[PDB]
């Protein structure tokens, strides 16, 4: 059926924008710093051993 | 003693030459590459004029 109130296209495809964006963000900070390692998000396990050595 | 006390000197205030160029290296190639970063995210709000917005 063809509706106008909603878009499931648009709902769909944002999300998938959203989720490609914080991909670009994290990544494009992981260069910039040349740290994979950035935030306790990243890796909490991973930070505290980095951290340690 | 003169010596002696000139070479202590050494190893606290005069610089590791080896150790320094390497770390101005490594600071320039981490300019660089946050440059670069820089400019691929100057262009991340451009892809808002992509939604006709």
């Amino acid at each position: 059926a063809v509706n106008v109130n909603t878009n499931v296209a648009a709902m769909t495809a944002q999300r998938y924008l959203t989720g490609a964006t914080n991909a670009q963000q994290t990544s494009m900070e992981r260069l910039s710093s040349g740290f994979k390692i950035n935030s306790a998000k990243d890796d909490a396990a991973g930070l505290q051993i980095s951290n340690r050595l | 003693i003169n010596e002696n006390v000139n070479a202590s000197k050494s190893r606290i205030k005069d610089t590791d030459f080896a150790k320094e160029t390497t770390a101005l290296t490594k600071s320039q190639i981490l300019s660089q590459a946050s440059s670069s970063v820089l400019a691929q995210a100057k262009q991340a709000p451009n892809a808002a004029l992509s939604l006709l917005g």
